[PDB]
């Protein structure tokens, strides 16, 4: 998957692993780490998420209690907007022939959270399914790949 | 010698114009093709 990412998205953010370099690893900085956590780590991008048997007045209560610093500036309360990732019709081929059995992951590029197509795609995904030999449902299975497979 | 003289000289112009439009576009289409493997790039990454 991150090899898709790594094509599908070349040349942009989007086709960086999580993990990271081994270089960067290597060599980031107390201070990187720091300027990470500021720049990144505040209260307009982040949201306090809650389930279970808690009152959520109890709960926004505790919140501002140490959820303290306020802004002063307007940059401080604004949500950068990410500069938009160019998705490439491509392929990349790691090939090994020492290794037991091959992986294949192919996909066009998708609309994203907001569009409402994805519940329609999220339908069609349902459609074709998924399939693992441990599928007791076997050459039954509703899904045609799962059958043919 | 050769009644078809005008036709057959007719014919070869129109197989010209023909000719080099299609020599054209079969060209474009095999490039556009082969460009997968033209523009292709490879490494070498041993686990050394
Ligand atoms: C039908 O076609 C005609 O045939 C003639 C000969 O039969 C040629 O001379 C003409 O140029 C051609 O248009
Ligand atoms: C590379 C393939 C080229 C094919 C060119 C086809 C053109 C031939 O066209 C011919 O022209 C003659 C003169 O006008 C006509 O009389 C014939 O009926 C016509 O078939």
């Amino acid at each position: 998957f991150d090899y898709l990412h790594a094509t599908a998205f070349q040349g942009t953010a989007l086709a960086r692993t999580v993990e990271g370099t081994t270089e960067n690893i290597k060599h980031l900085t107390r201070a990187d780490l720091a300027s990470y956590i500021d720049t990144h780590f505040k209260a307009p991008r982040m949201v306090l998420a809650a389930a279970g048997g808690i009152s959520h007045k109890e709960l926004v209560d505790a919140a501002r209690q140490h959820f303290s610093g306020v802004s002063f500036t307007y940059k401080e309360d604004a949500v950068p907007i990410l500069p938009r990732c160019r998705f490439t019709g491509s392929e990349i081929r790691a090939r090994d022939d020492a290794l037991p059995v091959a992986h294949v992951a192919l996909a066009v590029e998708g609309p994203g959270w907001a569009d409402p197509d994805n519940v329609v795609l999220h339908v069609a995904n349902a459609i074709i399914g998924r399939y693992d030999r441990t599928f007791g449902g076997g050459k039954h299975l509703s899904s045609r790949l799962a059958a043919l497979a | 010698a050769e009644p078809e003289h005008d036709q057959r000289k007719r014919m070869g112009l129109k197989m010209l114009l023909i000719s080099a439009l299609l020599t054209s576009l079969l060209y474009y289409m095999k490039r556009h093709k082969w460009s997968v493997l033209k523009s292709r790039k490879m490494a070498y990454r041993p686990p050394k």
